[PDB]
């Protein structure tokens, strides 16, 4: 369940029928990951939490963007 | 203090004061003649 | 023994760091990089142009020839 | 052979020399004259595995034994289980 | 364990995250998420990774960093020297070491300090340690060469 | 002269190498040292690879296509000391590495217990059997093949 | 605890699984395993490889049978333009509907994979043409390959003798062979090409009907028997030819005349036949050289015996090398291997620059996955050659029966032999490796100059005394004239051996400092590879660490710890150890051709020039450049052109890597957790009582040195297999 | 002491580690009797940690003399 998993893809994407790969889109998962705990981390400054704009680690699901003016930094 | 028919000892790696240095003096010939690939003679 | 032959690590980590603080100092780029971050692309080490060497020393920021850094002093 | 690895030597004396090796070697069988007078190379060897712990200690001055037996039971390899 | 966890982070952290703002902050990752449908294939892991990035290691000659591409061959050699230490017998390099020792004695040049092959487990000690300082610095080079310069 | 082209006296392809490549060394319109006293591409590194002009010496030196210079050394037209001159040199230096190899060695196996005198070193480098090598005129080229290391000891 | 495996006995009642594996790998070791006698053995290899020839024709049959009804031929014989021939129809239920995508290749219907074997230009190159005219193949070869089994049995049945002592003659046989066989085996070929094929080539057909009515000429074999031969070679072929259709054909078999052509490279029609003829006297003259009863010729001892050239007065014998090469059967299968091994490459290195086929190179793929299946093998031999000549020394061989005698002395004076071998390698080692890192430290460092780069003088030299009429150059006595040949000229070296530089297919490619290294690194291979095989061999007998290493010699892998610590010190495990460098030479060598060729085709050659003189670059452009095509062939954007290949190529990287286990694992660790892992079942419900019949164990202490290998190898040899093809196919080159 | 007891002897058997080499001896056997007398000894060790072995006059080919 932890490697031949990939090998499926090759053997069946080189056979080539994506209908049935394991793609982020072919085997049933649908344009969202979101609902787990990430999305209850960047959103937690509304508990016993006091707060302070953003989260704890900007890489979390909810809100915010504007990070830096040369290149980038972290986002969801 | 050292006359004739072999002398005093020395450590495990005095080769590290023989790789480093001696050989080291040779970069010292590889900048005096900063270059080779054949060579003029004397 | 181990409480002694230990010791000579701290002392060492200590001779190390020094050649890094010295290095992160007079072999400068730190002064130059700080007024000018987002911009620079730091150095501390530089060759000496013996034999082939020099190629390794390529303009890094506050106006000098050197080899870069991926060891975040300049940032502590 | 069926266990045949030669550890023999010439002294076959066994004091501060060699003892180690699971069961296999009930020797001290004094041949009529070989110094500390105990000799040969083995007893009944159809019992135990394939060591070379056999030499490791006390001479064989030549080879020293190892696996060579081929015909190989199970009680002859830990694992018949 | 570590060597593939590394392989993970940067292919993520650049496929997404690292990239860049401009007007309307239209984000432009070091790679427009190529990850998408294409790490899932374990070839994409050299289509999209190893053969994609590393093009900076094998272009790196005549430069400034160069010492990476110029390591990346050694240490991508040293590893492919470990197998010799890993994969081999022992009374072998003995059996060999004497042929040597012989030719030695003819000129009168060897015996003193009985030259001997490697201590079964020393041999393993010179596997492993090499297989690592080989197989590792390889990427230490592979890396510093795809974040210096674009990224 | 031979398979590649001619030396430096003319070698078009070689010329282009001098120029682009190195001089793009340039490539840094400025990069500030108007007067400044460190950043030394500027002076030599080029000029030391560069003032190496239409001169490098003159060496002959064949230079193929792309004009990187090839070494024939077949003892002819000009090229003789690209192997022999630095060849006998390799020989002479080695052999006086091992002439003394077969020396701060054949001087021990004797007296009293001599069983690892060699993990320390009796005379460092040998510093006694030292010059035996330059103090090889002829030497092994006779005494090796006649006596001492004599077929007997063979 | 029962009794099974029907030949061995120690193996037969071994309660573990070894029972199995070791069964399926002692089968072919006739000499000494229960069922054997010198009478049994011999014949037990005889009706064995009558089981041979037999399996070679069920191969060839089907080779000519997935061809005749599909797999273009009444196509590709209309004109063979470099677009995708055919082998057979690929049919796997796993395939997607992109069954429609290339994979499914033009002419034919359902998907297919095209001839990369040569067959397609030799079933054709000896005539054999029309798609109504063709469908024989199996039909014969197979109404043959069954006979191949019949003797098998017939000569296995006692009565009509299977022959026992009669197996140690020589003279009689080989006095028979190198006449009866080879000679007439040629001849008869010289027969065929000429009556039925040369006509089929330049001229026109031959009709299944007539065979008398067809006459290369008007007035027959004319003189010929009339010693008058010469006037074959006048207006033989032409050049304004249009290959296969006469018109500028002419009809006078035999020549050495005309030569190359943009329309087909390949040896001329005739010449491969006067030759096949020409040699067929010499072997026939050779056959008839030894006894065979009548009372002429020779006894195969008495011209060894005290023959000897530099013997005579140099105290160095020659006793019955005959009754030891003859009483050996391993000496036999190892002078057999090699010759074959040396010539398997002479085949496959001459098969380029001189391919003898109608459209081949100027094909440039089939041409590059066919030099190598003849470089792999060939290397793969050599080893086995060297490996049955370190079995002779243990099972057979006989110190008291061979001594003072020149096969000994070879043993006796051995410590030198490996040393003056090892001295070659260590020299050929660091000295190639100085030149290649230095060559790579200098680039990167910015200085393409300073690059150390020796012209391959003694190379190109051989060729400016041939035809490499490259940009002039005298050479003292030669000049490019004054003296030319004088003794030779317009006979012999006509247009042929006159390809010169020919940037396209000149035979000889124009060699520079890139080639003065690989060429010293193929040299560091067979040297190192052989210091180990020479050594491996030169004491399967024993040595200091293991003195009495025998009665079993070969595969006794391992010994107890202590003494110094003792290991892969069976002549097998040096063979075992050898096969890595036969897999590293036969890599540097093949690697080399291709890069060269590649570049020397749909593009440059400067490429290999300043970018093979170093090392990084051998990885970058080649290795890294020229894979492109294949890997973005599974592509996140659907299955494109190739998909078999790249999946093979990663199947390539796995089978390989998964060698290592076997190779850094060593039975000890594996067995032990199987000791814990066989406390499971026994202690777990819904899987108790349930008995194995073979006791769970971990692999033998020789076995896994093999299996990691026989694993290391396919991966490796299945990777280049998929690599080159997956890149010499688009190309470009 | 009068003839030669143990003053210099080669080894010739080809199994014995220091075989063709000549090291020194000790208390060579006295009596008519057995077949493995003679201790020998030399500086150079061998494949075991301890190496000081006993060979026997049916042989010691010393040889010249
Ligand atoms: C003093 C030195 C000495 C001498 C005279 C020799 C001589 C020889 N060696 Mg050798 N060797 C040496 C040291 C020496 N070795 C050492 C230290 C090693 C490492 C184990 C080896 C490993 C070795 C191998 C594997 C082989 C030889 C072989 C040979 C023979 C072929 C020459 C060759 O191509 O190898 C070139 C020489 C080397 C690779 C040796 C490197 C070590 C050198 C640099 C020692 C330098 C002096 C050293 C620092 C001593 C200290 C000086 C002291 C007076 C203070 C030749 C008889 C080959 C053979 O058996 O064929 C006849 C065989 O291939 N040698
Ligand atoms: C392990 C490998 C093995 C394999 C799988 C192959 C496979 C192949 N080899 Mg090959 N080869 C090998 C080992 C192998 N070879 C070795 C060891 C050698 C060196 C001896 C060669 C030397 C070799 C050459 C020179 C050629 C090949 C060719 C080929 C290809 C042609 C197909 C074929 O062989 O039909 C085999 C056909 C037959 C077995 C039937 C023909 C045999 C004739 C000569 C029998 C004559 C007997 C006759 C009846 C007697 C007449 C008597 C009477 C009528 C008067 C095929 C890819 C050819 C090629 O290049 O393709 C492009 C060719 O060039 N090989
Ligand atoms: C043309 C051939 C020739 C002939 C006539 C023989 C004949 C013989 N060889 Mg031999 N050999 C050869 C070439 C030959 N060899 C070559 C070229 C090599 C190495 C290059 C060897 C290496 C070799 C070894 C190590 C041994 C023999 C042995 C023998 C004897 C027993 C055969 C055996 O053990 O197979 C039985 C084997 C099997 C039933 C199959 C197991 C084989 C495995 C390793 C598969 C090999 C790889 C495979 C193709 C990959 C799997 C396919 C994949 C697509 C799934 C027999 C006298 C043995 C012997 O008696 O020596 C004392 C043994 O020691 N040979
Ligand atoms: C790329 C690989 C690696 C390297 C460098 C070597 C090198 C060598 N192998 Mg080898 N081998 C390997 C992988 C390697 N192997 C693998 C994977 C296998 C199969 C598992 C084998 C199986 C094998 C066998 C059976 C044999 C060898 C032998 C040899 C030696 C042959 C002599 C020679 O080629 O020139 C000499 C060596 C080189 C050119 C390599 C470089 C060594 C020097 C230049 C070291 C550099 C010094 C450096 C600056 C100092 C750094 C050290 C430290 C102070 C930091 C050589 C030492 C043979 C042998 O023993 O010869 C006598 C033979 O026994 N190998
Ligand atoms: C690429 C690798 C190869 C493979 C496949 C394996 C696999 C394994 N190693 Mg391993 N190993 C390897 C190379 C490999 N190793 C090397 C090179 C080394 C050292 C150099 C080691 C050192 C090592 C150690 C020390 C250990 C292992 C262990 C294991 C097992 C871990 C449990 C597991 O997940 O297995 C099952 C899963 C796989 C093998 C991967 C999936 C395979 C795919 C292709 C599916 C194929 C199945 C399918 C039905 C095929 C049938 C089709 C038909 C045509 C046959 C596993 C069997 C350990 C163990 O036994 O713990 C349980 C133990 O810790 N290995
Ligand atoms: C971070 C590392 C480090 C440290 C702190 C130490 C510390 C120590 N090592 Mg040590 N060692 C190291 C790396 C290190 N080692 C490595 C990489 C090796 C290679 C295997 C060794 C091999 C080694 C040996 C063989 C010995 C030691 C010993 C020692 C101890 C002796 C101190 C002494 O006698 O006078 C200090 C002397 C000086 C400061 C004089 C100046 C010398 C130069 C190098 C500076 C000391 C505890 C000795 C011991 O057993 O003690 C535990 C023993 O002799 N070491
Ligand atoms: C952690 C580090 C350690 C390392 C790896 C280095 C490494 C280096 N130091 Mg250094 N240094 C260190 C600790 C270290 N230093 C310490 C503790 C000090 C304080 C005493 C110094 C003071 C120092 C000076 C003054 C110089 C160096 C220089 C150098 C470079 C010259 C190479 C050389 O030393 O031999 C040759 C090299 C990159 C040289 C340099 O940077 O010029 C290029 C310069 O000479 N170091
Ligand atoms: C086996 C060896 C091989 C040989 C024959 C050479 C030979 C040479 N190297 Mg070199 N080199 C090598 C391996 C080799 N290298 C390797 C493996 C590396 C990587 C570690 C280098 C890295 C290197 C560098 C960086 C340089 C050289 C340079 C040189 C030249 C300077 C010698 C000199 O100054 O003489 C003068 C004195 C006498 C002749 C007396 C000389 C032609 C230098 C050069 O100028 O480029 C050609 C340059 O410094 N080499
Ligand atoms: C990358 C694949 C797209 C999938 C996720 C898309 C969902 C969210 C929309 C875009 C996400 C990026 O967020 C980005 O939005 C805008 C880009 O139009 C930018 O908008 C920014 O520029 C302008 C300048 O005043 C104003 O319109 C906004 O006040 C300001 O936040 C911001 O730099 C950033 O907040
Ligand atoms: C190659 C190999 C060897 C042979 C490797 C050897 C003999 C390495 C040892 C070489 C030493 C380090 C050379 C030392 C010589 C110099 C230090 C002396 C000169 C001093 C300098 C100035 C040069 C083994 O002994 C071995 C043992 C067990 C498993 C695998 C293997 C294995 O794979
Ligand atoms: C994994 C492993 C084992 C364990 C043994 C195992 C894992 C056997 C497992 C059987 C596999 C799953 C069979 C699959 C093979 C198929 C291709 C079928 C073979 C068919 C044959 C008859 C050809 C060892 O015993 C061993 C011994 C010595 C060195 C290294 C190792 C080692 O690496
Ligand atoms: S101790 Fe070793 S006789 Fe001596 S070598 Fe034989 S068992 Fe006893
Ligand atoms: S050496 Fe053999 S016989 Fe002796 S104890 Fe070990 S296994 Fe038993």
């Amino acid at each position: 369940h932890s490697f031949g998993l990939y090998i499926h893809n090759d053997t069946m994407s080189a056979l080539g029928r994506p209908q049935d790969m394991f793609s982020d889109t072919a085997i049933q998962l649908q344009p969202v990951f979101a609902q787990w705990i990430q999305n209850t981390h960047a959103l937690a400054p509304g508990t016993t939490a006091p707060g302070a704009t953003a989260s704890t680690s900007l890489t979390w699901g909810g809100g915010d963007l504007v990070a830096v003016g040369n290149k980038v930094a972290l986002l969801p | 203090m050292r006359d004739f028919k072999t002398y005093l000892s020395v450590a495990p790696v005095l080769s590290t004061l023989w790789f480093g240095s001696l050989a080291g003096l040779l970069i010292e010939i590889n900048r005096f003649f900063p270059d080779a690939l054949t060579f003029p003679f004397f | 023994k181990v409480f002694s032959a230990h010791f000579g690590q701290l002392s060492i980590i200590f001779l190390w760091l020094s050649g890094m603080y010295f290095h992160g100092a007079r072999f400068s780029n730190y002064e130059a990089w700080l007024n000018d971050p987002t911009h620079i692309g730091p150095s501390a080490q530089v060759v000496w142009p013996i034999v082939g060497q020099e190629i390794l020393n390529g303009d890094v920021g506050g106006g000098f020839r050197g080899i870069q850094i991926t060891s975040g002093f300049f940032q502590i | 052979m069926s266990h045949s690895v030669k550890i023999y030597d010439t002294c076959i004396g066994c004091t501060q020399c060699v003892r180690a090796c699971p069961t296999d070697v009930l020797e001290m069988i004094p041949w009529g004259g070989c110094k500390a007078k105990q000799i040969a190379s083995a007893p009944r060897t159809e019992d135990c595995v394939g060591c070379k712990r056999c030499e490791s200690a006390c001479p064989t001055d030549f080879l020293s034994v190892r696996v060579y037996l081929w015909h190989e039971t199970t009680r002859s390899m830990g694992l018949a289980y | 364990s570590i060597s593939v966890v590394i392989f993970h982070f940067s292919w993520k952290m650049q496929s997404d995250v690292w990239g860049t703002i401009n007007d309307q902050g239209v984000v432009t990752h070091i790679t427009a998420g190529n990850f998408a449908q294409s790490s899932i294939t374990i070839n994409g892991w050299l289509r999209d990774f190893l053969w994609a990035q590393a093009s900076q290691v094998i272009q790196s000659y005549g430069s400034s960093l160069s010492a990476y591409g110029l390591f990346f061959l050694g240490a991508h050699f040293v590893w492919a020297f470990s197998l010799m230490f890993l994969f081999s017998g022992r009374g072998y390099w003995q059996e060999l070491i004497e042929s040597i020792v012989w030719a030695h004695n003819k000129l009168k040049v060897a015996p003193a300090t009985q030259p001997r092959a490697l201590s079964i487990v020393q041999g393993r000690a010179v596997g492993v340690t090499h297989y690592l300082l080989g197989g590792i610095a390889t990427t230490w080079a592979f890396f510093l060469a795809r974040i210096i310069a674009v990224g | 002269d031979i398979a590649g082209l001619t030396p430096c006296k003319e070698s078009k392809q070689f010329a282009k190498r001098e120029k682009q490549a190195l001089k793009k060394l340039q490539a840094s319109l400025k990069l500030y040292a108007d007067d400044s006293a460190p950043a030394l591409a500027i002076k030599a590194t080029m000029e030391k690879t560069k003032k190496r002009f239409d001169n490098y010496g003159k060496y002959g030196l064949l230079c193929g296509s792309d004009g990187l210079p090839h070494l024939i050394v077949s003892g002819d037209q000009r090229h003789w000391g690209e192997f022999i001159t630095p060849g006998i040199l390799f020989l002479y230096i080695a052999g006086w590495i091992g002439w003394v190899g077969r020396s701060y060695l054949i001087a021990i196996r004797d007296e009293k217990k001599p069983t690892q005198k060699e993990i320390i070193i009796d005379v460092p480098l040998a510093s006694s059997l030292l010059f035996r090598g330059f103090s090889w005129p002829v030497a092994a080229y006779r005494e090796l093949l006649n006596g001492e290391l004599v077929d007997n000891n063979f | 605890a029962l009794r099974i495996p029907r030949f061995s006995q120690g193996i037969a009642q071994d309660p573990t699984t070894r029972r199995i594996w070791f069964g399926i790998a002692t089968a072919h070791d006739f000499e000494s395993h229960d069922d054997i006698t010198e009478g049994r053995l011999y014949q037990n290899i005889f009706a064995s490889h009558f089981g041979q020839l037999a399996i070679i024709f069920l191969w060839t049959s089907g080779n000519l049978f997935h061809v005749a009804w599909q797999g273009n031929f009444e196509a590709w014989v209309q004109d063979p333009f470099h677009v995708r021939p055919i082998a057979h129809a690929i049919w796997d239920p796993h395939f997607g509907q992109p069954a429609v995508e290339a994979f499914t290749r033009g002419g034919a219907l359902g998907p297919v994979n095209n001839a990369y074997s040569g067959v397609y230009q030799w079933w054709y190159t000896i005539g054999l043409r029309t798609n109504e005219d063709l469908y024989t193949g199996a039909i014969f070869l197979l109404f043959l390959s069954f006979i191949s089994l019949l003797a098998g049995w017939l000569h296995l049945q006692p009565k009509w003798k299977p022959s026992v002592s009669w197996f140690k003659n020589a003279e009689s046989r080989l006095n028979h062979h190198l006449s009866g066989l080879f000679g007439v085996s040629s001849l008869a070929w010289a027969g065929h090409l000429v009556h039925v094929a040369i006509p089929g080539s330049r001229g026109e057909y031959v009709r299944w009907n007539n065979f008398l009515d067809v006459l290369p000429y008007p007035q027959g074999l004319g003189p010929l028997l009339t010693g008058q031969w010469n006037l074959y070679a006048q207006n033989p072929s032409s050049s304004n030819h249009l290959f296969g259709t006469t018109q500028g054909a002419g009809t006078a078999i035999l020549t050495i005349l005309g030569g190359f052509h943009p329309q087909t490279q390949s040896l001329w029609l005739t010449d491969v036949a006067h030759h096949h003829l020409a040699i067929a006297f010499l072997f026939l003259i050779g056959g008839l050289m030894y006894r065979t009863n009548f009372g002429i010729g020779h006894s195969i001892k008495y011209i060894l015996e005290a023959h000897i050239p530099p013997g005579g007065r140099l105290g160095r014998g020659h006793k019955g090398l005959y009754d030891t090469i003859n009483n050996s059967i391993h000496f036999q299968l190892g002078l057999a291997l090699a010759s074959l091994g040396v010539i398997t490459s002479l085949v496959a290195q001459h098969m380029y620059s001189l391919p003898a086929y109608a459209f081949i190179a100027q094909d440039f793929t089939t041409q590059a996955a066919l030099y190598t299946h003849h470089q792999y093998i060939a290397g793969f031999i050599m080893t086995g050659a060297f490996a049955h000549g370190p079995i002779f020394f243990i099972r057979d061989y006989n110190p008291e029966q061979n001594a003072d005698n020149v096969l000994a002395r070879m043993l006796e004076h051995k410590e030198a032999i490996i040393s003056h071998l090892s001295w070659a390698s260590l020299f050929l080692g660091f000295h190639t490796l100085g030149l290649y890192v230095h060559n790579d430290v200098m680039l990167a460092f910015g200085t393409p100059e300073k690059q150390i780069l020796i012209e391959p003088i003694f190379a190109q030299w051989i060729q400016s005394a041939h035809g490499k009429t490259t940009y002039g150059f005298d050479i003292p006595l030669s000049s490019t004239n004054g003296p030319a040949l004088n003794a030779g000229r317009n006979i012999w070296l006509p247009g042929w051996l006159n390809a010169i530089n020919e940037n396209s297919n000149s035979l000889f490619l124009t060699i520079g400092p890139g080639d003065f290294l690989v060429h010293h690194a193929i040299a560091l291979g067979l040297h190192t590879t052989t210091l180990i095989l020479v050594k491996g061999a030169l004491d399967a007998r024993g040595s200091k660490l293991m003195p009495d290493k025998k009665d079993f010699g070969y595969s006794f892998p391992c010994d107890g710890p202590g003494r110094g610590g003792t290991c892969d010190i069976s002549a097998w495990d040096d063979f075992y150890l050898a096969v890595f460098w036969m897999l590293n030479t036969i890599g540097w060598v093949t690697f080399y051709w291709h890069w060269k060729h590649i570049t020397l085709w749909r593009g440059n050659v400067s490429q290999f020039n300043e970018s093979s003189t170093y090392l990084m670059g051998w990885l970058r452009d080649y290795l890294w450049l020229n894979s492109s095509q294949l890997i973005n062939g599974i592509t996140p954007l659907v299955c494109n052109s190739l998909s078999v290949w790249a999946w093979m190529f990663l199947f390539g990287h796995l089978v390989w890597a998964t060698g290592f286990m076997f190779l850094i694992s060593w039975r000890g660790y594996w067995q032990e957790l199987i000791e814990t892992l066989a406390w499971a079942h026994e202690r777990t419900p819904l899987a108790n009582l349930i008995r194995w019949r073979d006791k769970p164990v971990a692999l033998s202490i020789v076995q896994a040195r093999l299996v990691g290998l026989v694993h290391f190898s396919v991966g490796y040899i299945f990777t280049y297999a998929a690599f080159l093809i997956a890149s010499t196919s688009g190309k470009f080159g | 002491i009068g003839p030669k007891r143990g003053s210099k002897v080669k080894i010739l058997r080809r199994e014995s580690y220091w075989f063709k080499n000549v090291g020194s001896v000790v208390a060579v056997d006295q009596d008519p009797k057995t077949r493995y007398p003679v201790v020998v000894r030399f500086a150079k060790v061998n494949y075991a940690n301890i190496s000081t072995n006993n060979y026997a006059l049916d042989e010691v080919e010393e040889v010249a003399a």
